[PDB]
Order: C-alpha cells, then structure tokens, then sequence
C-alpha cells in the first residue's frame, strides 16, 4: 500500500494547471527578501502571482532532474545528493 | 607642412610603385581596434615587474570586447523598459548592480561615482 | 590525382581518427580514473553532434558575408550565439 | 561671436579622471552599436573606470598566479587561475572558454586509494 | 483634454485571435492565453531583430534588409521550420513587390 | 490610401508596427524595406503554425 | 577692516574635512561622526609620523640630504603588508604621472 | 596670476598636498625635499583612508547603522589580518571587541560545533 497513491499524484497534479505552494506565505516571503535590499517596497497582485508561477516551475523542472539522478544510482527516493548534482551539472549552483 | 584636406589624399598608398624613396609600403588595413597599449600600460603601475606574452594579450582583447558588449548591451536593454532614449549614467549603474556579482558591482560603481566626479568639478 | 576521384562507401571512418589515447588525455584531464569501452564510441558521438550544432550556425554567418573561406570571426559568432564564448581568437 | 581665444577648456584627452583607457573609443563605439538615440558623455567615462579597474584587478591576481608558476610574463594559464579562484570571477565568465588554459588541480576524494589497499579484511587480497 | 488614456499598448493578441480564426475558423481563444501569445510573438521578434542587428554589424553596414533577417532566421529555427518560413518570408516580399 | 503593407503581401500581421519596434529599438542605422515584411511573414507563420 | 575680533583662529592641523569628503566618494549615502572622525583624524597624523619618520632615517643612512617617491616607496614597502603595500605603490605611480603630466 | 588649480587638483588627489610639504619641513625630517615626496605620500594616506572607511560602512550594515560610530572602525581594523598587523598595537577610543570565544568556554566541554551562523 505505501506509495500506491504516489503515482496517482501523478495523474491529478500533471493536468490540473494550478499553484501547489501556499500563495500567503509566499505574499510575505517576497516581502521579506525584497526588504533587505531596499526599503518600502510596493507590490502588485501579477507581480506575487508572476514570481510564484516562475519560482514553482523552476522547482518541477529541478525535481525532474533529481528524478533521473535517482534511477541512475538504482534508487527511487530522492535523497540530498540528487539536489546538488542537477544544480552543478545544470550550473545554475555557481 | 601643407594643408591635406582635400578629398583625393583621403584615399591613398596604393602600390603603384610610384616611389622616390622608402620603397617598402603596403595599404591601409581595417583599424583592427585593440586595447593592447592600454592594458600594458595598467599593467606596469600595478605590477611594473611583471610581462605579459601575446596570447594573452589577444585574450583581453577580446574580453574588453565582449564584456563592453555585455555592458552597454545590457545598458540599452533598461533605457528601452523605462522609456528613455538618453544613457549618461544612470543605465550603466543600474545595469552594473545587473550584470556584475555583489561584491564586484561593489567596486565598479564606487570607482564609477569617483570618476565621474572627478571628471566633472573642472574646466 | 586530379578530377572527382571520390570514393564514397555506406559508412564513414574519419570520426575515428579521433582514438582511446585522445579521449584518455581528456579523462584524466578531467579527473576521471577510468574509462569504459563505450565511451570512446560515446564521446566521438558527442563531439560529432556538438560540432554539428556549431557548423550550422557558423556557415549562416559565412555566407551572409559573401565568403567562400572561414575566419576566426565566424565561429566566435557562432560560439558567442550558443553561450560557449571563446577568448583568444578575435576581437 | 568667432572671437580667437586661448585654451581656456582642458585640451586633454578625454579620460579627464585620471583613467588611461580611452573613454572616447568607447564614445564611439557605443554610436556605432546603436545602443541609445543620445548618448551622454558620462557613459564612455564610466564604461572606461570599469573596464580600467577590471582590466587591473585580473593582472594583479595573474601577476600573483604567475609568481606561484615562478613566470615573469603572464600567460593565459595565470589569468585562468585568477578567473577560477573567486567565486565572483567564476560566476561572471562562468560558461566562457579561454584559449591556451589548463585546469584547476581539483581531485575527488574516491580516486584516491590509501586506507589498506592490501585488503578490506587483511593484508592481502 | 477629455478623457484621454490612450496610451499605444503594442499587443499582438487581436491578430493571434485573427489568424487562429483563419486555420480554425470555429474555435475561440481565452485572454489568458492571448496574454502568453503576446509575450511569445514580442519575445520571438526581439530575438530575431537582436539577432539581426548583429550581422549587420558583423559585416560593418548597419542596414536590415530580408537578407539580414533570412539568414537570422536561419540561425535559430529549426530545419523544418526555417525552410517553411524562408517560403513564407519570400513569398511575402515577392507578392508585396508587384503592388500598386 | 486604399490598401495597407500588410494586406498587399497577403499577410495578416502589421508590417508597419513591427518596422515601427524596428526604428525604436535602434538595431541599424538604416532599414531596407523587404526586412519588415519578411520578419512579419515568419513571426505569423510560427503563430499560425503553433495554434494549428 | 583689521582684525577686530580675534584670538580664537588657529589649529587647521586637522584632517576632518579631508577624511569626510573621501567617505562621500566610496559611499555617498553614508554618514559619520566627530568621535570616529577624530579616531581617523589621530590615524592619519599617526601614520604620516610613521611614514615621514622612516624616510627620515633613509636619508640618513644613505646620506642622501633630500625626500622624493623613491624614500617613500622604500618606506611604503617596510612599513605596510603585502596587499596593502602593492596598492599603495600602485597609487603613488598613478598619481605621480598626473601632476608631471601637466600644469 | 592666482589660484587656477590646486597641487591636490593637479594630480587628482584631494587631501592636502600642500599640507604635507609644509608638514615634511616642519618635522625636519631631510636637509631638503622633492616635488615628489608630497604627491606620492598623499596618495598613499587617501588609499589607506578610504580602504578603511569602506571598510567601515561594510562593518556599518552588518550593524544596521548609516552613520560610521568608533564601534565600525574597531570591527573593521581586527578582522583583515593586513590591517591587524598595522594597528594591532593601537588602541581605537570608544572601541569594542570582537566576539570571540574558546573552545573551552562552550556549554559542552571542550566542543566548539555550533550552526551555520557565525563563526
């Protein structure tokens, strides 16, 4: 029974076009960043929607690389390692 | 010492073989801009002891190219976003916080004010 | 040995010029301590494809400047245009 | 007016700050890349200061390598090695390729077989 | 004045929604995915006009005309694609030519 | 003014708008009249294609 | 038009305005204060001292009877670090070309 | 006939150079002094100065302040070790301390891993 329903996942969130991270701590956490830099910062209903759609798409195609990382060293999990390996190789770590 | 400024001595030195003395000419090449007397003679305040070979050279020569492309390239690109069409220095400081790392735009754009400054407060 | 005289089979054999001991130095270049048999086949695979890729964009830039003969400036474009920017040749 | 005068301006080279690069080349240049309608004379100075500070900062980190090399002349190998030392250098000319360069000594940890190579469980295979 | 807030927005969204009403002329289209469209058709020209000011200052004139523009295209689209469009783009300037 | 550039090349895309981006954006000094309309043709091809 | 009030005109020896106008060319939008100001003031009188003191001891070794860049840059090298030695040389050979340059 | 341009102005510099020629005399360090002795120890004082301060306005945000206190110049000049070397001896009025701590102190004994904070 354990990860039956994993691949059902699969079949709802891949034809469901819709924003899984929460959109609230999200409004707040570009607030936070952008504070940092400078102060008293506006802003805009596309704006939060614009940085999530970009930031949430970027994590999918990073899991999908964490995905082939996994079956290449015989796993299913995707441990740490796969993570640091995608960002290298893609070279988005440095 | 005679004036040169009309046309037919604009466009010269061919090899006609129409020589008197100092036969050994050729023709006027595209300018091939390098930086090279530049980069050699910054070299020698902060290292006078040091050389440098002409591979090397022909390297920064290309580096200067491609990163002032870089630069203005990306300059332009925010003057167009914020509909301006004059770039004094503005565009170019806002494009150093850009284009170069935390620390490195650090550097450029305190250089920069000073230059300018230094540039202006004069004549 | 003048006129066509070409001589073309169903293979071809000059990607193999490129042989173990030239992608060896390249290996231990890059820190690897061993090398598998398929590999070579593999890496002339993957220098065929990537010089492919470079060509079709560098003989757009040649003929557009009327030029039967490749320089130095032609192939910057072309490596500039695909992000693997190239110092010392150029500029 | 068209009245004759003296050099009252500066008739110096345009590079009025102090800067040996030519910021009038850049002047140019930026005209012929058709990169603004009006171009200011604050950009080529400005464009100049970084590129002559840039231009500086990457000998002196050469002129540093090449002395660990124990080289007079600097050779791209000693402007490879100041590139790849800092991460901001590295990060800048990240995916650029230099002409007559080497490699970093960098070695996996794996590769190098030291615990008892004799064996895992004794002194011999 | 009166009420003037005309400011010119360069969209291509009403002629995506014209042309896709001419290869299928009974279907619709949603603001949503005019927006992505109008993003696209602007991204894919600043592309190609970037990639034609090149060349012609490769070649040290500074002028676009179709040759500049043909072998841009060229450049970045694939070959099925860009043979398709060359057609395309030559036979515009063909027709466009005999006008008048 | 009876017919536009667009229509007599028998393109749906305005020609002039995208010469018009052409001159603001300063790509060259000078622009040829068969550029516009061969961009045009391309950038209406992929769009067609694509909704197709 | 003489002096009248008086008496309490003198000790220009500070360098207060100097150090605050070159913290405005690094980092304009920064400020600073007369307890800092001061500690700089004391580090520039502090380094001078050092600095004109050990070229004060060059001429006297070599028995040369006069101070010129060639001191200093022996004295620049003695007394600062590496790093700092070399960036210090840097700007005395970029700042010496300028004022023989010209007028 | 008078004051067009100044020595600072001249070669681009913006401390006293003039101060410092009168300064070299009054110390009566030499018989005699060069044109170029003022010049090049003014650029070597604006060098030293302004690293500092940069410095300081670093040490300034990490702090969340604006305004450069004493506190920032302590922090800055016992951090770089070049800079330890030169005023290690000195002492900065109104100056504070950097955080440091041995290993010995920590609640565990002798243990010295904390997280990735500072360090």
């Amino acid at each position: 029974r354990p990860g039956t329903v994993a691949l059902r996942e699969i079949r709802r969130y891949q034809k469901s076009t819709e924003l899984l991270i929460r959109k609230l701590p999200f409004q707040r956490l570009v607030r936070e960043i952008a504070q940092d830099f400078k102060t008293d910062l506006r802003f805009q209903s596309s704006a939060v929607m614009a940085l999530q759609e970009a930031s949430e798409a970027y994590l999918v195609a990073l899991f999908e690389d964490t995905n082939l990382c996994a079956i290449h060293a015989k796993r299913v999990t995707i441990m740490p390692k796969d993570i640091q390996l995608a960002r290298r190789i893609r070279g988005e770590r440095a | 010492m005679a004036k040169s400024a009309p046309a037919p001595k604009k466009g010269s030195k061919k090899a006609v073989t129409k020589t008197q003395k100092k036969d050994g000419k050729k023709r006027r090449k595209s300018r091939k801009e390098s930086y090279a007397i530049y980069v050699y003679k910054v070299l020698k305040q902060v290292h006078p002891d040091t050389g440098i070979s002409s591979k090397a050279m022909s390297i920064m020569n290309s580096f200067v190219n491609d990163v002032f492309e870089r630069i203005a390239g990306e300059a332009s690109r925010l003057a167009h976003y914020n509909k301006r069409s004059t770039i004094t220095s503005r565009e170019i400081q806002t494009a150093v916080r850009l284009l170069l790392p935390g620390e490195l735009a650090k550097h450029a754009v305190s250089e920069g004010t000073k230059a300018v400054t230094k540039y202006t407060s004069a004549k | 040995k003048g006129g066509a005289k070409r001589h073309r089979k169903v293979l071809r054999d000059n990607i193999q010029g490129i042989t173990k001991p030239a992608i060896r130095r390249l290996a231990r270049r890059g820190g690897v301590k061993r090398i598998s048999g398929l590999i070579y086949e593999e890496t002339r695979g993957v220098l065929k494809v990537f010089l492919e890729n470079v060509i079709r964009d560098a003989v757009t830039y040649t003929e557009h400047a009327k030029r039967k003969t490749v320089t130095a400036m032609d192939v910057v474009y072309a490596l500039k245009r695909q992000g693997r920017t190239l110092y010392g040749f150029g500029g | 007016k068209q009245g004759g005068k003296t050099r009252a301006k500066a008739k110096t080279r345009s590079s009025r700050a102090g800067l040996q690069f030519p910021v009038g080349r850049v002047h140019r240049l930026l005209r012929k890349g058709n990169y603004a309608e009006r171009v200011g004379a604050g950009a080529p100075v400005y464009l100049a200061a970084v590129l002559e500070y840039l231009t500086a900062e990457i000998l002196e980190l050469a002129g540093n390598a090449a002395r660990d090399n124990k080289k007079t002349r600097i050779i791209p190998r000693h402007l490879q090695l100041a590139v790849r030392n800092d991460e901001e250098l590295n990060k800048l000319l990240g995916r650029v390729t230099i002409a007559q360069g080497g490699v970093l000594p960098n070695i996996q940890s794996v590769l190098l077989p030291k615990k008892t190579e004799s064996s895992k469980s004794a002194k011999s295979k």
